[PDB]
């Protein structure tokens, strides 16, 4: 029922060979819809999601992102005395809930630690420590950031979320069934059973092991839900059992693309 | 630990001689500079691509590297990760689906 | 976001 728009912005003094020092990745729900980086200097849609974008919209995104790049440059070249490389990060966006109400998000991190956040509902800032507190008091007193980001989060982000939901609706709604593989390896006297779910979309999934129809959570390991390059996902679960009992174990997979949960054996 | 947590997996369930994509996903690390190399029998794989830097809600960084490959029953496939938190390169072997 | 100085 609810939908989400999120931007992930990274500035780096040491991104590594051939890598851009500033990057933006935009997400609509569980899907990358566009990106920007300091080498191309262009904000560009993911065409498999947004196949018919107009240049006017992305001209605007490019100019806003280039402004973000300069701000991250400005900050990274101005860190207080508070060796090594440094990073700036920002995550912002909005939720539209099922009844149309809105939630905004806006948080910064320095060297990977919480730094400053902005809450649009109360128009207040939160500083994560006394150094951030200097920035918060300046931003509050200056009196302009709060109004700008109320607008950005509660109006611009919402408008763009609805646009990407409509323009990208074919990609967002197409369910992709997981291809499931179970296999076992006999290490010493232990038989390790693996259950991998390949290539599913949307992202949410569950994988559980069962023996004699009873779930077996105590000794299960899960690898997590991780991305494929094509916008589908991968997930895994493993369990260790005696080689004699390898036939009694079932991996149960639940996914929106599966009318009923699927059961798989070795 | 801000060291990378790494998983190696193929796009499709693996079968010898059928074209596929090998993935190496590193997550949970800081700083963002990282080297991730897909390898066949110890030799870097041709045509690898790298995701744009993004991060988790807890601020830790992550990156996917992938390359088309046709898995051979006779070869070993792995992902070599170098990161400032690791004294030496860490090599993560692909467990083939078969 | 102009945070520092
Ligand atoms: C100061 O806090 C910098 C704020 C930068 C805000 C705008 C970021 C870019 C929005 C468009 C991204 C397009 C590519 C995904
Ligand atoms: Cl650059
Ligand atoms: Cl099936
Ligand atoms: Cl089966
Ligand atoms: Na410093
Ligand atoms: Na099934």
């Amino acid at each position: 029922g609810s939908h989400s728009l999120r931007y992930f912005l990274t500035g780096m003094t040491d991104p590594g060979p051939g890598m851009p020092r500033f990057v933006i990745v935009g997400y609509v729900d569980d899907k990358i819809f566009g990106t920007y980086n300091s080498k191309s200097r262009t904000a560009q849609p993911i065409v498999e999601m947004l196949p018919q974008e107009d240049q006017e919209h992305w001209d605007t995104q490019t100019q806003k992102a280039q402004g973000g790049e300069r701000d991250f440059d400005w900050n990274l070249n101005r860190l207080p005395e508070r060796k090594g490389s440094h990073t700036m990060q920002m995550m912002f966006g909005c939720d539209i809930l099922e009844d149309g109400s809105i939630r905004g998000y806006d948080q910064y991190a320095f060297d990977g630690r919480d730094f400053l956040a902005f809450d649009m509902d109360t128009m207040t800032f939160t500083a994560a420590d006394p150094v951030a507190e200097i920035t918060k008091r300046r931003w509050e007193t200056e009196g302009t950031y709060a109004e700008r980001w109320k607008h950005e989060l509660g109006t611009v982000c919402v408008q763009n979320l609805r646009r990407y939901l409509e323009h990208g609706k074919a990609a967002l709604k197409r369910r992709v069934q997981p291809e499931v593989r179970v296999w076992g390896k006999e290490a010493d006297g232990i038989l390790t059973l693996s259950c991998h779910a390949h290539g599913f979309y949307p992202r949410p999934i569950t994988i559980s092991w069962m023996k004699d129809g009873m779930v077996r959570d105590q000794e299960t390991r899960w690898g997590g839900i991780v991305p494929n390059s094509d916008g589908t996902y991968h997930a895994s679960a493993a369990i260790d059992v005696l080689p004699e009992d390898g036939d009694k174990y079932w991996c149960r997979v639940e996914h929106a693309s599966l009318p009923q949960p699927g059961l798989f054996s070795w | 630990d801000l060291t990378p947590k790494v998983q190696v997996y193929s796009r499709f369930p693996a079968s010898a001689g059928t074209k596929n994509v090998l993935n190496c996903f590193a997550a949970g690390f800081h700083p963002p500079k990282i080297s991730i190399t897909l390898m066949k029998d110890g030799v870097p794989m041709e045509g690898a691509q790298y995701s744009d830097m993004s991060f988790n809600d807890d601020w830790t960084f992550q990156r996917l590297v992938h390359a088309d490959f046709t898995p051979s029953s006779g070869s070993t496939y792995a992902c070599k990760v170098e990161h400032e938190t690791l004294k030496e390169p860490q090599v993560y072997k692909w467990d083939p689906e078969f | 976001g102009i945070i520092f100085s």
